[PDB]
RNA sequence: ACACCCAGCCGC
């Protein structure tokens, strides 16, 4: 059971160009932020309390 | 980077794969190279709940000021569309929009008059001006609001643009019209040396311009009424009549040299 | 043609529709040799 | 200067 997520670096899931200023990520990294948003909101709800 | 040659560029050899010295060839470095989600429907029924609703949806919060953005973005595009605007002055529109959004100085008006009045800056900026009127038409705001957003536009974000002439709206009043190319030249003869000649000391551009086209119109086969002119220039027949009889006089030095009368 | 001597079989021969494809050598030829490779990993592109 | 998606086409 997983309690810590092993984030991976930034060579499993670069940075690709497009234009150039765009500098597009991964879907991990989208979806990472999104995990640590999440985990985030959860953390500081604990002591918040709803 | 390479060594032995301090401060040589080097070329980049997008072929042969390498960064490469013009001087001596050697290689520095062995190789070169080259936020959201939506959660969806759900496929299978184990999602759903006993009241359905299947308990995985999209949050969609994205900041407050993301959203208004984004809401802003769109009124530009539904309200350029309708004039039917090029979206380089669209995209032109939302940057404006986003530098003054990020000015942070006009948070006591509403969006949409920063949006019309952007919009306006975006039509002066490109060389084709459209009047106030014609933004008032695919807008939901009175013209009192958009000048007075539009003077604090250029008070605040600290810009200058160019003063209308009346050659601008010639094409667009002919064209909307429905008049051919000589009646566009003529009528653009007329508008320009009016205005060089000096008749009409302090009127409005857009009424000398619609009384050029009154002009151009009242010498051919084709003619348009006072009512066609207005609704088109959006200025009012009075003031069609107040530049009909002041343009009147010293009528055929305005024509140009040949119009087939 | 070179020998100028007659070929003992009598060739079928005669005029006849050709047509060219479009897959033309110079369009395919195609070599490498270490050249650019991609981000993700770094295995060699993907194609002429 | 990309990366996905789609389509068409080549040889067996
Ligand atoms: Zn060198």
């Amino acid at each position: 059971i997983v309690t810590v997520l092993p984030v991976p670096p930034l060579s499993v899931r670069p940075a690709v160009v497009m234009q150039g200023s765009a500098r597009n990520q991964d879907d991990l990294t989208h979806k990472l932020a999104d995990i640590v948003k999440i985990n985030n909101q959860l953390r500081r709800n604990e002591q918040n309390g709803a | 980077t390479c060594p032995n040659h301090p401060d040589a560029i080097l070329v980049e050899d997008y072929r042969a794969g390498d960064m490469i010295c013009p001087e001596c060839g050697l290689v520095v470095g062995d190789r070169v190279i080259d936020l959201s989600t939506m959660i969806g429907k759900g496929t299978g029924a184990a999602s759903f709940d006993e009241f359905g609703n299947s308990k995985y949806q999209n949050r969609r919060t994205m900041s407050s000021s993301d959203r208004a953005m984004m809401n802003a973005f769109k009124e530009i595009t539904t309200m350029a569309d309708r004039i039917n605007l090029p979206r380089n002055i669209v995209d032109r529109t939302n940057n404006l929009f986003k530098q003054v959004y990020e000015q942070k100085s006009l948070k006591g008006r509403a969006n949409d008059a920063i949006a019309s009045a952007c919009l306006y800056i975006a039509c002066r900026q490109e060389g084709v001006p459209r009047t106030f009127k014609e933004i008032c038409a695919v807008s939901r705001i009175s013209k009192k609001e958009i000048g007075r957003c539009f003077k604090l536009i250029l008070k605040a974000l600290e810009t200058s643009v160019d003063l209308i002439t009346t050659g601008d709206f010639m094409s667009r009043f002919c064209s909307n019209l429905c008049l051919p190319k000589q009646v566009q030249m003529a009528a653009t003869h007329i508008a320009r040396k009016a205005v060089e000649l000096d008749l009409v000391p302090g009127r409005s551009p857009i009424s000398v311009a619609a009384a050029a086209i009154y002009m151009a119109s009242q010498a051919s086969a084709e003619k348009r009424t006072q009512k066609e002119i207005g609704d088109i220039a959006g200025v009012a027949d009075v003031t069609i009549r107040q530049s009909y009889r002041l343009i009147y006089p010293r009528a055929p030095d305005l024509f140009p040299t040949d119009f087939k009368f | 043609g070179f020998t100028g001597r007659k070929i003992t079989s009598q060739i079928f021969i005669g005029p006849t529709y050709y047509q060219r494809l479009k897959h033309m050598v110079d369009d395919k030829i195609h070599s490498r040799a270490r050249g650019p490779i991609q981000i993700l990993n770094r295995q060699p592109m993907e194609g002429r």
